[PDB]
RNA sequence: CCUCCGCAUAAGCCUGCGUCAGAUACUGACAAUUAACAGCCCAAUAUCUACAAUCAACCAACAAGUCAUUAUUACCCUCACUGUCAACCCAACACAGGCAUGCUCAUAAGGAAAGGUUAAAAAAAGUAAAAGGAACUCGGCAAAUCUUACCCC
RNA sequence: GCUACCUAAGAACAGCUAAAAGAGCACACCCGUCUAUGUAGCAAAAUAGUGGGAAGAUUUAUAGGUAGAGGCGACAAACCUA
RNA sequence: GCUAAACCUAGCCCCAAACCCCACCUUACUACCAGACAACCUUAGCCAAACCAUUUACAUAAAGUAUAGGCGAUAGAAAUUGAUGGCGCAAUAGAUAUAGUACCGCAAGGGAAAGAUGAAAAACCAAGCAUAAUAUAGCAAGGACUA
């Protein structure tokens, strides 16, 4: 009789419950028997670097100068990156200055993004 | 309401002015008043 | 906040507020003339003088604005006198309180003239945007650590490590962690 | 990570890793009587216990035996001056238990105004001699 | 180890605790990925123990200490993923031209109204897929009725808003 | 109780604001203007009604003949069943008949 | 005798008032509709 | 609020009288 | 709280007269006025006395505000509310002279006045309950002024009492001082 | 003194007498229910599967009945997620009503019919009654007993 | 989600007499013959006693189905959310 | 003197102009498996005809004309002609709207009420009663009366 509040799996019969998440994301799958085969590589992995000797505490002293915003883009990045090398062998097959033709056959794909954050 | 009435606080008084002096609720409310008044005059 | 929230002298998110404004209250809103931010002339510690009501020429010091109302306060002027500190035995302490001011009841003063002046916002080569008294000229001036534990050093921080690249933090990070991987990521169906 | 759409996985491919972790957790103290190896934390919803026992083992190096979530319902009971009830939000507790026998016990954490004082001092209460006459005057 | 869920010892118990300025995007854009990566956790570990102080503050019914560096940090954090998804929008543009990272699509719905769909991972296509072809993309003839009463009803806000608005106007432009 | 206990706000009519000092000119447009426009061309207001008078069906029957087509949909339907309910009124109630 | 006729169960609820009934049939779509029209914050049950 | 002026008025004029009733003037 | 209360007087005296080498405090006070005079000053203190006296038997608060501290308004006006006071100041037995001064900067100067007053205070019905309408009393006291140092002003701080000052004058009223409100388990003793 | 009960599961509800602090089983804050119990399953293509249950043994049947695999090919390298509180649900209510199942068959569990007084009429429930025993009444209704012989449908 | 009927797969029926029973007495359970109370009631149909059935054409939990020019009905013009 | 009384603006009405991160169709708001199932089809009735049965409306001018019509209630052309805000409301009003919320219903769906200080809070009047219960007799008043 209550609609205005959330449906969560704390409400409904035992198949309801059982068969409503809370949005953890999936590990498995359910074999004969209702044995979980849990798979490792489903498991994210936090790839956690090595803080030692890392200079970057927290938080910035307050006797900082203060810079304009420059929201990075395309075309900086450009002009950072490959304008140089197009430059020294335009003096002087896009794959060699860097351009990727497609995303297929990498690991990390840029579209559709296929790693996680 | 375009127009409304607010003289109607004197249109009461100038009832129950002459049945301040009776009995009971025919002095005070004006649908006992006015008949009272009326019945008076 | 509340629609037509009626901003008091207490900030607006103080004990004191919520006391005076709960969530409930439907109070008229105050017609406040629209200044815009391009013409709000009145800064925090402008030196200032009061035209009108008690203590009207004096001059003293903006201590607070609350611009959302068209308001300066003048620091120990415009003063009634409230208790603080009553309790059901002691009387409490009297004190001094301001009370808010109109920037039409309000107007700015002269850095040495020490007299009213009218302002205006005329644009210097120099400062692009500055006050300009219009009587007797001049501009009036805008008034106004150690690193902890957990501080990033200035070199540090203005330190630039960003090579720019054509690598994602992901990959550039599996590189510089020497983390392998040789599995291909089969494609998959998208829709 | 949370709020991300995850890879899709399929037979052979490569290990799902996460490099900038969205998980943020609370260690609280416990509201019951625990196991001196028992450490209890509020989680996001969307952590499973493996998730939970990766990230303490790969961000605080913490060695974890077992771990135990049980989602705590937030009381939706109360209601605003309207009328509209006001959900406490759910959350999940987590209840991790130290491995190599390590014990860990919650830290004791949390271990103008002088006119006020002053003048609270030199009050000079009303004398009951005087019978509410004023004293500032001296005749 | 979980000593680093707390503050300092010595902090601990102090009304107030000095801390320095959350990091700007523009400061953050000069720090390399790897940098990026591990100030990342830096600010993860700030933040978990920022969070055990407040939920330590609220059971103890006192002030948490310094309030305003949950704030920061989260600022911090904030800046960091803008600068990463910065970072990953220009490579992604440059590489292939989409500005959107994961695949998506404008529909109408089975309601009438255009939505954008955001595709999602299937290992089958979707001719095959029975869940996807049982949701419907198209809104039926029955439907243009309801659309037309929903753009009438926001027309009616929208003007009701802007005569208000020029009402109000003209009672400040009298009363000034 | 229906009385209010204070004077009401005073109400200040600015007698020579522009409208009411320009208020009637070029009403003769017409007659001392050669007839180049009518008189009823100074109206501004609602379509159906510029220099058209009319009782309450027929104001509603104009109305849906000149902007009925662009009425909003709730709007047209109660102008439709108040078209049938005045009609129904006027040719069928009344004192006289 | 009377008065108890909500012998509440979810399933029921669901199946008969639920998202997925309401747009089986062309019907339910314009029930949704109508709904959301109205502004109501529970379109289904 | 019952738009006018006249009602108002003359209630106040009752009102002065009312009180200068229950308060005569010296 | 970036706006903070801005005191204009302080909690007490700074240091006290005990009744029966300020030069440097008289220094600071002519470096920040530059026209002061310890000799002139006590005509002043006596005519500001006097004003804020007769402004308390006239509930002149706004003239009180003026010429009194705010540590001395609620001293004078809290206990004499909702009664009337007739002050009057008949004559200065002695002339007033200045006794000691010390020193975001406030200036305190205590005045030794030994004058002659009377007083009738009523109460709410008026009915005299202290002093004598007429009959003048001689009164010694030690008025400690101060002043805030741009538009701050000289004003009555507060009055010592010498502890050997004499009784004041009776109350008209017989009072009753309750004795320990026993509980039943307590005994008196 | 009562014990209709009670304790659990199901279903339903969703924090709804846990701690602290405030008011005038209410309000605000804090805490809590931890999987082994239960839910959440199954790689294909064909191919098997006449002979109830009832202590299944006699017998007894008619209403003819819940419980079964093989052949080949794929396939292990991995214990997640969700319910877990309560004095509770449906009846506008702290409603004498409705509410499936397992154990307890009077309980080891759960509860209180009397706010205090007096002991008027009328009213309700109950107990007892001289002699009589349906004379009551439309009718042995009710109550008390355990009581025959008929007729109509 | 009540109720009429039906579909799927479930559950309950002590004890005694008799013996394979739409059998008898009689619990739980279902129903509601008669009386009293109640009639803004505990209850928009209840309580107490009494009573009928209580191994069957029984009762009942769960999910599903038949929708109004209709359904369903051991026809009472019954019931289909008071 | 208590209950209370008031209040001005929250907004609304009519016009003009102008065209308008993640999750979610399975038990919606649920990361992740072989689909196939996909929409067009005259409104009717109330009501009027005093019943009802054919029938009954959904710029100006020509014109309520030609015509239609149990030729009756009524229906009804075309050719042709030329085509900048408020004597609005102001909290029982104006939108239902502080809100499609609360609440009610299984569902479709129904659907509310209300607020008022001040520059700053970091400063006398409805009903009902009470003051103050009541004196033989009576539509409770009138003529009166010193009363
Ligand atoms: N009749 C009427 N005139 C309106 C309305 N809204 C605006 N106006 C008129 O529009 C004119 C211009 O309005 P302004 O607000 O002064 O100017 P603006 O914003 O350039 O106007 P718009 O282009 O109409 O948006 C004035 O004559 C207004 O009176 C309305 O709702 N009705
Ligand atoms: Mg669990
Ligand atoms: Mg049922
Ligand atoms: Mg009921
Ligand atoms: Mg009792
Ligand atoms: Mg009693
Ligand atoms: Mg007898
Ligand atoms: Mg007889
Ligand atoms: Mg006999
Ligand atoms: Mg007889
Ligand atoms: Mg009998
Ligand atoms: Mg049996
Ligand atoms: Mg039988
Ligand atoms: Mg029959
Ligand atoms: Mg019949
Ligand atoms: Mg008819
Ligand atoms: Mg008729
Ligand atoms: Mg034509
Ligand atoms: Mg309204
Ligand atoms: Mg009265």
């Amino acid at each position: 009789a209550d609609r205005m509040s959330k449906w969560t799996s704390k409400r409904g019969p035992r198949s309801f419950r059982g068969r409503k998440g809370r949005g953890a994301k999936g590990i498995g799958f359910l074999t004969s028997g209702w044995r979980f085969v849990q798979i490792k590589e489903m498991v994210p992995e936090f790839v956690v670097p090595d803080l030692t000797g890392f200079k970057l505490k927290p938080y910035v002293s307050y006797l900082a100068p203060e810079s304009e915003e420059t929201p990075l883009t395309a075309a900086q990045l450009f002009s950072e990156a490959v304008a140089p090398a197009i430059e020294k062998d335009f003096k002087d097959n896009l794959e060699k200055y860097g351009f990727e033709p497609t995303q297929e056959g990498k690991l990390f794909q840029l579209y559709p993004r296929n790693f996680l954050r | 309401l375009r127009n409304r009435v607010t003289d109607r606080y004197f249109r009461i008084q100038e009832v129950l002015k002459h049945a301040r002096h009776f009995r009971g609720r025919k002095n005070r409310c004006y649908r006992l008043a006015v008949r009272t008044v009326i019945r008076a005059f | 906040l509340p629609p037509h929230y009626r901003y008091g002298m207490s900030p607006p998110g103080s004990v004191a507020d919520k006391r005076k404004n709960p969530p409930w209250i439907r109070r008229r809103p105050v017609v406040v003339e629209p200044i815009s931010d391009e013409d709000w002339y009145l800064f925090c510690g402008d030196t200032v003088e009061i035209l009108e009501g008690k203590d009207a020429g004096k001059q003293g010091k903006v201590v607070q604005v609350i611009r959302q109302r068209n308001w300066v306060v003048v620091g120990g002027l415009n003063t009634h006198y409230r208790y603080i500190g009553k309790t059901m035995d002691y009387r409490g302490t009297m004190i001094p309180s301001e009370a808010p001011l109109l920037h039409r009841q309000v107007k700015l003063v002269d850095p040495m003239d020490r007299k009213p002046t009218e302002i205006e916002w005329r644009f210097t080569e120099a400062g692009e945007r500055v006050r300009v008294s219009t009587r007797s000229g001049r501009i009036i001036p805008k008034p106004e650590w150690i690193d902890g534990p957990k501080d990033t050093s200035v070199e540090d921080a203005l330190e630039r490590t960003y090579v720019p690249c054509l690598k994602t933090l992901q990959e550039e990070v599996m590189e510089a962690m020497g983390i392998k991987e040789t599995r291909k990521y089969k494609k998959v169906y998208w829709y | 990570a949370r709020n991300v759409v995850y890879p899709l996985y399929r037979l052979g491919g490569p290990q799902l890793r996460v490099f900038r972790t969205n998980f943020f957790i609370q260690l609280v103290r416990p509201g019951v009587a625990q196991p001196e190896d028992t450490v209890q934390f509020r989680i996001p919803m969307e952590m499973t216990r493996v998730d939970l026992r990766n990230y303490l083992e790969g961000i605080y190096n913490v060695p974890v035996a077992a771990v135990r979530t049980r989602v705590q319902h937030g009381s939706n009971k109360r209601r605003d001056h309207r009328n509209v009830r006001i959900k406490k939000p759910d959350y999940k507790v987590a209840y991790v238990q130290l491995a190599h026998g390590q014990t860990f016990t919650f830290p004791d954490l949390f271990p103008l105004y002088s006119m006020l004082e002053e003048e609270r001092q030199q009050r000079q209460s009303s004398d009951p001699r005087r019978g509410g006459v004023p004293s500032w005057f001296g005749l | 180890g979980l000593e680093e869920f707390f503050d300092d010892p010595k902090n601990w118990g102090q009304e107030k605790v000095k801390s320095g300025a959350a990091w700007t995007c523009q400061q953050l854009r000069n720090k390399s990925n790897e940098d990026l990566h591990k100030l990342w956790y830096v600010l993860l570990k700030e933040r978990n123990m920022l969070l055990t102080l407040e939920q330590e503050a609220k059971r103890q019914r006192l002030p948490m200490p310094s309030p305003e560096r949950l704030d920061k940090v989260v600022d911090s954090m904030d800046a960091l993923d803008k600068v990463v998804q910065e970072r990953e929008d220009a490579l992604r543009l440059l590489q292939t031209g989409q500005e959107r990272a994961r695949p998506g699509a404008w529909r109408r719905d089975i309601f009438g109204r255009i939505i954008w769909h955001k595709f999602k991972q299937w290992v089958i296509p979707w001719h095959l897929n029975k869940r996807y072809n049982r949701k419907r993309f198209f809104a039926l003839p029955y439907v243009d009725h309801f659309l037309r009463l929903e753009r009438e009803k926001r027309a009616r806000i929208k003007a009701r808003k802007e005569n208000l608005e020029r009402k109000k106007a003209k009672i400040l432009l009298k009363k000034f | 109780i229906g009385i209010r206990l204070t004077l009401p706000p005073p109400k200040v009519v600015d007698r020579w604001n522009e409208k009411r000092a320009m208020f009637g000119v070029y009403d003769n447009i017409g007659i001392l203007g050669n007839f180049e426009k009518h008189p009823k061309e100074l109206i501004r207001g609602p379509i159906w009604l510029r220099g058209w008078k009319g009782n309450e069906l027929q104001r509603c029957i104009r109305k849906r003949k000149m902007v009925g087509s662009r009425m909003f949909a709730d709007d047209l339907h109660n102008l439709n069943k108040r078209i049938r309910y005045l009609y129904k009124h006027f040719n069928r109630h009344g004192k006289f008949r | 005798a009377r008065g108890n006729e909500y012998q509440p169960s979810n399933i029921k609820r669901k199946n008969k008032h639920g998202w997925v009934r309401r747009l089986s049939t062309p019907a339910g779509v314009q029930v949704i509709l109508r709904r959301m029209l109205k502004g109501r914050k529970s379109l289904s049950h | 609020v019952k738009k006018g002026f006249r009602a108002a008025f003359r209630f106040q004029k009752e009102l002065e009288r009312q009180r200068l009733l229950r308060c005569p003037p010296p | 709280s970036d706006r903070s209360i801005h005191l204009a007087c302080t909690a007490g005296i700074f240091d006290a007269y005990v009744p029966p080498a300020s030069q440097v405090s008289i220094r600071r006070i002519k470096d920040y006025d530059a026209n002061f005079k310890i000799k002139d000053f006590p005509e002043k203190a006596k005519d500001i006395f006097i004003e804020a006296h007769l402004c308390l038997n006239n509930s002149d608060h706004d003239r009180l505000h003026t010429l009194v501290t705010e540590h001395c308004f609620p001293d004078m006006t809290w206990d004499i509310k909702y009664k009337t006071v007739r002050w009057s100041f008949v004559e200065s037995l002695e002339p007033s002279h200045v006794v000691q001064v010390r020193c975001n900067v406030y200036g305190q100067i205590t005045v030794r006045m030994h004058t002659r007053q009377t007083l009738a205070i009523y109460d709410r019905f008026g009915r005299l309950m202290y002093g004598q309408e007429d009959v003048p009393k001689d009164v010694l006291e030690y008025v400690v002024f101060e002043k805030q140092l741009p538009y701050g002003s000289w004003r009555m701080h507060t009055k010592i009492v010498p502890p050997w000052a004499p009784p004041k004058q009776p109350i008209l009223k017989t009072v009753m001082i309750p004795g320990p409100q026993l509980k039943p388990e307590e005994e008196y003793e």
